[PDB]
C-alpha cells in the first residue's frame, strides 16, 4: 500500500484520485493519500475552488518512485515532485500517518472499476503521449491540445496521440478506394494494430487513457480521440473475437462511470449511434448497448 | 465552402473548375419478371463533367458491363464516378487540372475527397444550387451517343456550341441552365419549343440549333413562360 503525501494544502481544492474525490479547505491539515492500490497506473487531479477552469493532474505508478505533492505559489497550483531519499520519504510519511493527517484510498474489496478502466494503460505508454522525460509521472490539464489538433500551437506540451484519420492516405490504400473506406479493417489491423500499435493491449490502453483524460479533465481533444479509435473498431468488418469481446468490457465500465450530467458533452452522438446501430459491430457489443440504452436512451 | 446564389460569379473567373453531376451514372429500367415480380435491367450511363467557363464537357460513358456481379450498385455508382472523375483530372497536364470540383449532390463528397488524397490542393465544394444537369440526357445528341456505346468511351463536347464567339460565361451558362431546366420540366414542349421554325438547322458539329442573337431572346423567352406555366399547371396557379 503506497501513500503520496502532501506537503500542506495551502488553497481551498477539489482533490481526486482516480474515480474518488474530496474537497479541502485552505489551510486545512491535509497531508496526503495513503493505503493506494499497487499495481495500477493512477490519477491525482485538482479543481481550486476559485477557479473551476483549469482541471489539472498527474498520471503515476507508486512502483517507479516516491512521489510528493506540494504548493507552488509562484506558479499557482498543486506539483507533483519525486522525494530521491527514500528514508526521507518513509520518514514524513510515518509521521503524517501518525498523526493521521491522510485520508484513505477508498477502495471497496468488490469493486474492480479501476482495474477495469486502466486495464491496458502503462505508466510507459503515457509517457510517449505526455512528453517530459525528466519526470516519471505525467501532467495534463483541460487545455492541452492534441498533435492532430495542433495540425489543424506549442508542441512541448501537446498530447501525442496516434493520429487516426478516416481521409487519409495512411487509411486509403490506392485502388482500394471504395473498400478501404466503408470497410477499414486494413487500416485497423494492417497500418494501426500491426504497424504503429503492435498488439490490440497497447491500443486499448490509448483508448482508455484518451477517455480518463476526456472524463478527468473535459479534455476535448482527448474526447475526439476516444470516439476515433472505437470508430475504427466498430467500421472495420473483420476484427479478432478477443479484441471485439474485450472493446465491449472496455466500454461498459467506461459508459458506466461517466457521470449522468456530463453524457451531453462527452458522448458524440454520431459515433455512438453508428456502433451500436449501422457498422459491422452492430450486434458484437451486447454489454455496451444495454448499459448506453438503459442509461442515455436520449443521445440515441 | 458551398456554392450558392452569393459566390455565383466565381464560376466564371480565370481559376479552372469542373462540375460533377453523377445522376446519369447509374440508370434502369425497372419491369415485371414472368413470375410476377419486379426486377431492373442497367442501360448505360453517364457522368456529366463541365468546365462553366469554356463550355467543355468531358462525358464520361458507363457502360453497363461495369455493373456485372457487383452489389449496391447505387452507392457504387458515386465511387466509380469520383474513379473515373480523378483518372480525368490525373490524365491532364498540371497546368490544366482544376483548382476546384463542384459536385451537384452531397453525397459525391466523401468517394470524390478520397479518390483525389493525391491532389491536395484540388478544393471538393458542394452546391446550394438546384442544377438541371440531370436532363442533359435530353439533349439528342449526348443520349445517343451513350445508348450506342458498346464499351467505355470518353466523348468530349462544347455544350455552348460557339456561344462564347457572341456572349460571356455568365450569359453562356444562365442560357443552358435555362434550356436544360425547361427540358427537364417537360421534354417535349422545351424541345417544341426549338423547332417551331425548322429551317434554323443545328450543325453537324453542334448540339444547339444556329439562332441568331434575336432568336435567342425569343428562345429564352418562351422556355421561361414553359417554366411558369409547368410551375403553374403543377401547382395550380
Ligand atoms: C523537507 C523539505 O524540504 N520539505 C519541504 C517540501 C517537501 C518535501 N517533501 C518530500 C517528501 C514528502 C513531502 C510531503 C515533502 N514536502
Amino acid at each position: 500500500m503506497n501513500t503520496v503525501p502532501f506537503t500542506s494544502a495551502p488553497i481551498e481544492v477539489t482533490i481526486g484520485i482516480d474515480q474518488y474525490s474530496f474537497n479541502v479547505k485552505e489551510n486545512q491539515p491535509f497531508h496526503g493519500i495513503k493505503d493506494i492500490p499497487i499495481g495500477h497506473v493512477h490519477v491525482i487531479h485538482f479543481q481550486h475552488a476559485d477557479n473551476s477552469s483549469m482541471r489539472y493532474g498527474y498520471w503515476f505508478d507508486c512502483r517507479m518512485g516516491n512521489f510528493y505533492i506540494q504548493y507552488d505559489p509562484k506558479d499557482g497550483l498543486y506539483k507533483m515532485m519525486e522525494e530521491r531519499d527514500g528514508a526521507k520519504f518513509e520518514n514524513i510519511v510515518h509521521n503524517f500517518k501518525e498523526r493521521q493527517m491522510m485520508v484513505s484510498y477508498p477502495k471497496i474489496d468488490e469493486d474492480d472499476t479501476w482495474y477495469n478502466l486502466t486495464e491496458f494503460v502503462q505508466m510507459d505508454k503515457i509517457r510517449k503521449i505526455v512528453r517530459k522525460d525528466e519526470n516519471q509521472f505525467s501532467y495534463v490539464d483541460s487545455s492541452m491540445t492534441t498533435v492532430q489538433e495542433n495540425e489543424l500551437s506549442d508542441p512541448a506540451h501537446s498530447l501525442n496521440y496516434t493520429v487516426i484519420n478516416f481521409k487519409s492516405r495512411e487509411a486509403i490504400r490506392p485502388g482500394h478506394e471504395m473498400e478501404d473506406f466503408l470497410d477499414k479493417s486494413y487500416y485497423l489491423n494492417t497500418v494501426m494494430l500491426q504497424g504503429i500499435f503492435k498488439n490490440s493491449s497497447n491500443y486499448f490502453g490509448e483508448l482508455q487513457f484518451a477517455f480518463l483524460n476526456a472524463m478527468f479533465f473535459g479534455n476535448y481533444g482527448s474526447s475526439l480521440q476516444w470516439h476515433a479509435m472505437i470508430e475504427l473498431i466498430c467500421s472495420s468488418a473483420t476484427v479478432p473475437k478477443h479484441m471485439l469481446d474485450k472493446l465491449d468490457e472496455i466500454l461498459y465500465y467506461q459508459i458506466k462511470t461517466l457521470p449522468e450530467q456530463y453524457s451531453d458533452i462527452l458522448l458524440n452522438e454520431r459515433v455512438w449511434n453508428i456502433c451500436l446501430y449501422s457498422s459491422f459491430q452492430k450486434n458484437s457489443l451486447h454489454n455496451t448497448e444495454k448499459i448506453m440504452e438503459n442509461k442515455y436512451p436520449e443521445l440515441l | 465552402g458551398a456554392m450558392n446564389s452569393s459566390n455565383y460569379a466565381e464560376l466564371f473567373n480565370n481559376d479552372i473548375k469542373l462540375f460533377v453531376d453523377d445522376t446519369n451514372v447509374y440508370r434502369v429500367t425497372v419491369h415485371k419478371t414472368f413470375e410476377g415480380n419486379v426486377a431492373t435491367k442497367a442501360i448505360n450511363g453517364c457522368i456529366f463533367t463541365l468546365n462553366p467557363k469554356t463550355g467543355h464537357l468531358f462525358l464520361k460513358i458507363i457502360h453497363t458491363s461495369v455493373w456485372a456481379g457487383q452489389k449496391r450498385l447505387s452507392q457504387l455508382a458515386k465511387w466509380k464516378t469520383a474513379e473515373e472523375v480523378s483518372a480525368l483530372v490525373r490524365s491532364l497536364p498540371k497546368e490544366e487540372q482544376p483548382k476546384q470540383i463542384i459536385v451537384t449532390r452531397k453525397a459525391m463528397l466523401d468517394p470524390l475527397e478520397v479518390h483525389m488524397l493525391d491532389f491536395p490542393n484540388i478544393a471538393i465544394r458542394p452546391t446550394e444550387l438546384r442544377l438541371p444537369f440531370s436532363a442533359a440526357m435530353s439533349i439528342d445528341k449526348l443520349s445517343d451517343v451513350v445508348m450506342k456505346a458498346t464499351e467505355p468511351q470518353m466523348v468530349l463536347f462544347n455544350i455552348y456550341d460557339d456561344w462564347l464567339d457572341r456572349i460571356s460565361s455568365y450569359t453562356a451558362f444562365s442560357r443552358l441552365t435555362l434550356l436544360l431546366r425547361a427540358l427537364k420540366t417537360n421534354e417535349e414542349s422545351a424541345k417544341m419549343i426549338l423547332l417551331s421554325d425548322p429551317t434554323i438547322t443545328i450543325k453537324s458539329y453542334h448540339l444547339w440549333p444556329s439562332f441568331t442573337d434575336e432568336q435567342w431572346i425569343t428562345i429564352e423567352s418562351q422556355m421561361r413562360d414553359l417554366i411558369l406555366t409547368e410551375y403553374g399547371r403543377k401547382y395550380n396557379v
